[PDB]
């Protein structure tokens, strides 16, 4: 059952009937949405054409991860940033028919005289659906003008909009991207929505400050949410809302009579009060509670924190405070180190996308959805790295990262299928970008063999005290160890290094079996 | 673990010691070094349980030993002072002698190196694992569980896992070429016997005095014919 | 006195220079026989040299009488110093800082095994946690072997007390793999079994497998010798 | 320095900072305040009542030291803080660029981590201890 011909199907039935009532109940409709569901959305190909630094390239994603390892001056950055430009076009159309994204600004496009524009090719693939944007840009006084094609996008963009007008519990796909200014953003320093949809996510793609402060009235509000459902409060509560709700009409008709700010506030508050018996009617009709997905969260955040047992929410001073405790000491939010903090704003701002972008999956961490992170690594000590891949990809199983890395101890958990090389080759007296891929597996092996596969560098340092060894080294391969400048050269190594030292000790053992080599020789001649 | 082959004792200050007295801590520094001078001949210069080299050869007192009773003091109390009691240990915090005191556990069933040889329980892998032998009865095998828990030497990974592989296979070159010689002379046709001898007294001769003895030991044992 | 300072520090440029174009103007640096642009710089070789030129702003200032400026006394802290930087400049970002100033002070926090390789063990102090008395507190230590030289992984495991092989699933089969193999079990159908596994992931030509192919013919070779 | 998270590394640092910031104010000027320690870095255990920080410079052979110290809401507290060998240091500079100018003066500098007349013509800052950064921006100007 191909998406597209149940999508026609569906298109020309809605034409003919006009009562809603039975497109809601249409067999059709049905089969959209079945066959929506399974449909996994995954990038497959981009391509790069004079933009910035870059002159071209043709790059191919993997649908579970992807690693680019390398160092260069055009900057690992600018492909990501190209991602992000791509995905706000359909970001834009789904909240508005034919509303403008994101445009490729003058200053962009290369400077070098032989350039007249600069493109952008991307292609998105839902099962057996492929779609293809171009994003192009041109420079001024150019004789001929370039423009996007959005028809792809556009028709899918369509899809969304048709299931969610009749369905209010569709689920949508999620976009973020982090980018390394987040450290500034999680320090947290001592700098009230009643309803959340989720259209508030589709605000903005990249990871901003007023995020952590939007995190913390979510928290708040669904700690109290979840109160209601611990006292266990009877229908008597929803009358009172009722009763609330008809005075507070009757107050906006005498306004009417014989203020226009005060209106609109009435108009908003009879609205939140209304959404409000609203989800009270959806309580009677039954929903996941507020306590699960407390619990849900909180489990979620202690998973990426061993060392700690519990985080509460503490009422004092007329206001709100985060509790957590530590071993036998209870510490604040803004005592924590910058490790925790990164990692705790991280997957707070993940889990309250997923969370509200899904609200009626039994298990809202199981959405889909592309996530692109920059500079993994950052504050992190070694024994973390080898194991936040793991917990990533174990956590949300079902959403696509693009990643960038410098550390050869993350890179040694990771597949050599997921792993590109940049390099800049000069050929013909002119860079060129090519890619690669490890010459063998890397999965599994140690941090200095994922250091010589995996970047290409040598993982032993050229200090002069390694010149004295190699030279030694090299007299005792040489049979002519016995000499005055290998025992000057010798006496050296033992000052330094030290008699007991490992190193001293194998060439010992090379001496040694030299020694006995002839000694066995000569015995059984 | 290794056998240890204790020599003719050597109380010295310990006799002048005084049950009565106690006062474990009013040894003087005298008293501790006139200890140490034996200690270290008879137990070379190793850590009785986890072999990590403890002193090295002479600006800080790199290698921080104490020294560890084999039994509680609380209730062996008449043993304080006992010259068969006293043993050295690393300063490692997370093993030995520092992590045997913080479990409750039966005196009865450890594994002491001066009465019986550990080679009868524990068998060692390239890898660092510990292996226990099989056919044993039903309480030298609890033994041998037990004492592996108590002293934590059988880690899941890291710790002194770690430090037996790198150990073993740095010195697996000597290994691989010692069995290369030995094929070479088998196949030609010499005295299996002689061979043997050899290949063994020598390498015994430029093994000693080596950070994990026994598991390099264990190591060429196994592959060498 | 900067400009000779920033280049006495970095040796692989030849000048620096400010460009006032026809209509532009830009800072060319020239290495080998290629003139680049300031900004093509990554941001790691951004990051050194903002260090180094605010080290040299504040030196120069401070000691106006001395003929070589860069003899002062003072000391300097410096919190992860590792931070965005390739592991190829952090081989040698330690020498440089001691070779440019050679009277100053220097307390320095890292988190990469790659710098540790090239400091002294007279120099690094290693932080624990250890309860005494039922009270738990910190501790510091030192290193019991000599790192300076050593490669990246020894480094990782004296220095810092870090297992440096990951512990993932695909590593399980292997080490039963060897286990068995070290038994003389080698022939059974559970290592049949596992080898099909083993043999997929990592393959054929892989040095890991080629080690185990040569235990298993010494092993075989022993145990025919024994069985005559 | 190396440790895992939450070890207290950037603790020293930071103690170190504050013993030099009180030797950087007198030398300014004589009896001017430095860095008070926050209420919040004090320890939360139960019997803990006050935090005190030392330190030693040693200059060739002259030796001098500094503590200070604040208490929470502990009865009894170790006095005030110990200024008087910092303040005979800081005279000792004074005197000698007094009399004889183009003298020399200690460097003190801090690269902290991201958290957030009087040679002022060239426009650097010799009044900030704190230097950040990744700010090229600012220095491609200067220069
Ligand atoms: N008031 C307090 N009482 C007790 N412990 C505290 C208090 N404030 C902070 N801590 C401890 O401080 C630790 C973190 O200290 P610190 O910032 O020095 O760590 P770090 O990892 O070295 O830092 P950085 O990443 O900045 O170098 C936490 O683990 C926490 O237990
Ligand atoms: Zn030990």
């Amino acid at each position: 059952m191909n998406l597209e011909t149940c999508y026609v199907d569906f298109l020309e039935l809605e034409s003919h009937v006009i009562n809603e009532d039975y497109l809601k109940e249409s067999v059709e409709l049905q089969k959209l949405i079945s066959t929506l569901n399974e449909s996994k959305f995954h990038l497959n190909k981009i391509g790069i054409h004079d933009f910035k630094r870059i002159r071209e390239l043709q790059i191919s994603l993997e649908d579970d991860l992807t690693v680019f390892v390398g160092d260069n001056g055009f900057g690992k950055s600018t492909i990501l940033d190209a991602i992000a430009i791509v995905l706000s076009w359909l970001r834009s159309n789904i909240e508005k028919e034919s509303k403008p994204g994101t445009y490729i600004k003058s200053h962009e496009v290369n400077n070098s005289v032989d350039v007249e524009y600069a493109s952008i090719d991307a292609n998105i693939k839902l099962k057996d659906f492929n779609t293809s944007i171009l994003i192009t840009k041109a420079k001024e006084g150019a004789y001929y003008s370039r423009n996007n094609e959005l028809l792809g996008v556009k028709k899918l963009a369509s899809i969304y909009r048709l299931v969610n007008k009749y369905v209010d519990n569709a689920s949508l796909p999620l976009m973020a991207y982090y980018s390394i200014a987040r450290s500034y953003i999680g320090g947290g320093v001592d700098r009230t929505k009643t309803v959340w949809s989720k259209f508030d996510v589709y605000d903005e793609i990249e990871f901003d400050r007023n995020d952590f402060t939007d995190f913390f009235q979510w928290l708040v509000f669904l700690h109290n949410r979840a109160s209601q459902e611990k006292l266990s409060e009877s229908q008597t509560t929803i009358n009172a809302l009722f009763s609330d709700i008809q005075s507070l009409k009757a107050t906006l008709t005498q306004l009417s009579a014989i203020d226009s700010t005060v209106i609109k506030g009435l108009e908003l508050s009879l609205k939140e009060k209304l959404n409000y018996m609203k989800s009270l009617q959806s309580g009677e009709h039954k929903f996941n509670n507020a306590v699960s997905l407390y619990d849900s969260v909180i489990n979620t955040i202690l998973k990426f924190l061993p060392e700690f047992q519990w985080i509460k929410l503490v009422y004092g001073d007329d206001d709100y405070k985060i509790i957590l405790k530590k071993g036998e000491v209870e510490l604040d939010i803004q005592q924590l180190s910058q490790g925790e903090k990164t990692i705790f704003t991280l997957v707070g701002d993940l889990a309250r996308r997923l969370i509200l972008l899904n609200p009626n999956l039994s298990n809202p961490l199981l959405g889909y959805g592309i996530v692109l992170i920059d500079e993994i690594d950052l504050h992190l000590h070694p024994q973390w790295q080898q194991t936040i891949i793991e917990r990533l990809t174990s956590t949300f199983p079902n959403v696509q990262f693009v990643i960038t890395t410098h550390s050869p101890q993350v890179l040694s958990t990771v597949s050599s299928r997921s792993v590109r090389i940049l390099q800049e080759v000069e050929v013909d007296g002119v860079n060129d970008l090519i890619v690669s891929h490890p010459d063998y597996q890397i999965k599994g092996v140690s941090n200095q063999d994922a250091l010589l596969y995996g970047m290409r560098t040598d993982p032993i340092p050229s200090t002069k005290e390694n010149g004295w060894l190699e030279e030694y080294k090299k007299l005792v391969e040489l049979n002519r160890y016995s000499s005055d400048e290998a025992l000057l050269l010798r006496e050296k190594v033992i000052k330094h290094f030290g008699l007991d030292h490992p190193l001293v000790q194998e060439c010992d053992d090379l001496i040694s079996v030299l020694e006995f080599k002839n000694k066995i020789n000569q015995h059984f001649s | 673990m290794k056998y240890l082959s204790r020599q003719m004792p050597g109380p010295s200050v310990l006799n002048k010691f005084d049950y009565r007295r106690d006062d474990w801590n009013s040894l003087s520094s005298n008293d501790k070094k006139e200890i140490w001078e034996e200690i270290i001949k008879m137990q070379g210069k190793l850590c009785a349980y986890c072999e990590k080299k403890i002193e090295h050869h002479k600006g800080k007192n790199k290698v921080e030993r104490h020294i560890e009773h084999f039994y509680r003091k609380s209730y062996y109390k008449n043993l304080t002072f006992e010259w068969s009691n006293l043993f050295g240990s690393c300063g490692e915090p997370q093993r030995c002698g520092f992590y045997k005191d913080k479990q409750k556990y039966n005196d009865d069933d450890l594994i002491k190196a001066d009465r019986q040889n550990p080679d009868v329980f524990f068998h060692f892998l390239e890898n660092g694992d510990v292996h226990i032998r099989e056919g044993l009865n039903e309480k030298e095998h609890k033994m041998a569980e037990v004492t592996l828990r108590v002293f934590n030497l059988n880690p899941s990974s890291g710790g002194v896992k770690a430090e037996r592989r790198r150990a073993i296979e740095l010195s697996m070159t000597l290994i691989k070429e010692l069995v290369g010689c030995a094929s070479q002379l088998i196949e030609s046709g010499c005295e299996i016997e002689d061979v043997r001898s050899m290949v063994f007294d020598e390498f015994k001769k430029n093994v000693k005095d080596r950070c994990f003895t026994t598991a390099i030991k264990h190591v060429f044992e196994n592959r060498m014919p």
